[PDB]
Order: structure tokens, then C-alpha cells, then sequence
């Protein structure tokens, strides 16, 4: 039986750590809500 | 507590207290990913949050009212993931989304890896609006994780 706990405000952070790339991927989405990669 | 913000979704049903996911309280509605709660009711202090809307294929669910989150990635600008990892303080992480191309259109995706239990963490634009939720995605050749920017409809 699940419960929630507040963790913060939703706000943009002016000087945040910046990371991650920007892949462009062909995907499929099935009826179960699962993504898969196409080639 | 109904105040807007980001929340952890916890359970005591396992060893200790376990974070199963994250979600967004906005305009009195709690928003998370379907796979976090499987649509079950939630406790908020003494209160009960009942499910209101959900869809397994979109992998989204709202509580206490209809889905409220409208904003969409602009397709051009960096965004921030407000990651709330288990046992760890909320942290903003800025990134330029990539794209999931599907038969039914393109959606943004963020190439950021966080532990199980971070699903539902919100992705924000520079205005602070939630443009979707993190935690439904793919595992790529590199073995890393790429999450869709999953947004509902208001």
C-alpha cells in the first residue's frame, strides 16, 4: 500500500549540471506501453 | 498535503521503505507513470488519493482529477530532468533531448540514466512547466538508457 512524500518544488535551476546526448532513434510502442528499438 | 510539487511514491510492503517511483502534484491532481502504481490507490498522510484516469499504453495515470500537464517540448531547447532518485535529494539535470521517431510521430527523449525508482520524475522547460515524465524508454546498443518525454492530454 503506497504513499507519497513531498520532495521539492518544480523549478528550473539556473546553473544546473548539463549532460546527456541527443540520440534520434526509430522506436515502436506496443499495446502494453513498452518501447522497442527498430533496427 | 496537496501542495504543488514533486513527490516520492513509497511502499513499506518490501524490505524497509522502498521508493517505487515519483510524481507531480499540480492543480490538486497527482500525476505519475502507470507502471509505478499499476493504478492502485495512494495514501497522502491521513488521506486517500483515488485513481481518476489512466492508460497503460501511454503509461500514465492521474489521481483526484484529470491529467493537468499541458506543456510540450519545443523540439529545439534544452530541458531539465528533476530527478528524484531513491534516498537522494532532488536534483536538476539539464540536457538537450533527442527524439523517438515512431510510426505515429516523434516525441522528445532524454538520455539520462537513474536507478529503478526514479520513474515519474518530471521533465521541465525553461519556464518551469512540466513537459512530461521520465521513466518509460529503451536500452540502446551502448547499453545505456534513453527515456521518452511522456506527456498526457488535458
Amino acid at each position: 500500500d503506497m504513499y507519497i512524500e513531498r520532495a521539492g518544488d518544480i523549478t528550473w535551476e539556473k546553473d544546473a549540471e548539463v549532460t546527456g546526448n541527443s540520440p534520434r532513434l526509430d522506436v515502436a510502442l506496443d499495446e502494453s506501453g513498452d518501447f522497442s528499438l527498430v533496427e | 498535503e496537496t501542495t504543488d510539487g514533486v513527490y516520492r511514491v513509497m511502499t513499506r510492503r518490501l524490505l524497509g521503505s522502498t521508493q517505487v517511483g515519483v510524481g507531480v502534484m499540480q492543480e490538486g491532481v497527482f500525476h505519475t507513470m502507470w507502471h509505478v502504481t499499476k493504478g492502485a490507490a495512494l495514501r497522502s498522510g491521513e488521506g486517500r488519493l483515488d485513481p481518476y484516469w489512466g492508460d497503460v499504453k501511454q503509461d500514465l495515470v492521474s489521481y483526484c482529477g484529470p491529467w493537468k500537464l499541458d506543456a510540450a517540448w519545443d523540439g529545439l531547447s534544452e530541458v531539465q530532468l528533476l530527478a528524484v532518485p531513491p534516498g537522494e535529494r532532488a536534483k536538476n539535470i539539464q540536457t538537450l533531448p533527442g527524439i523517438f521517431k515512431t510510426k505515429d510521430g516523434d516525441i522528445g527523449a532524454v538520455a539520462l540514466d537513474y536507478p529503478a525508482g526514479t520513474s515519474g520524475s518530471p521533465i521541465l522547460d525553461k519556464c518551469g512547466r512540466v513537459i512530461g515524465l521520465y521513466g518509460n524508454g529503451v536500452v540502446i546498443k551502448n547499453g545505456s538508457y534513453v527515456s521518452a518525454i511522456t506527456q498526457g492530454k488535458r
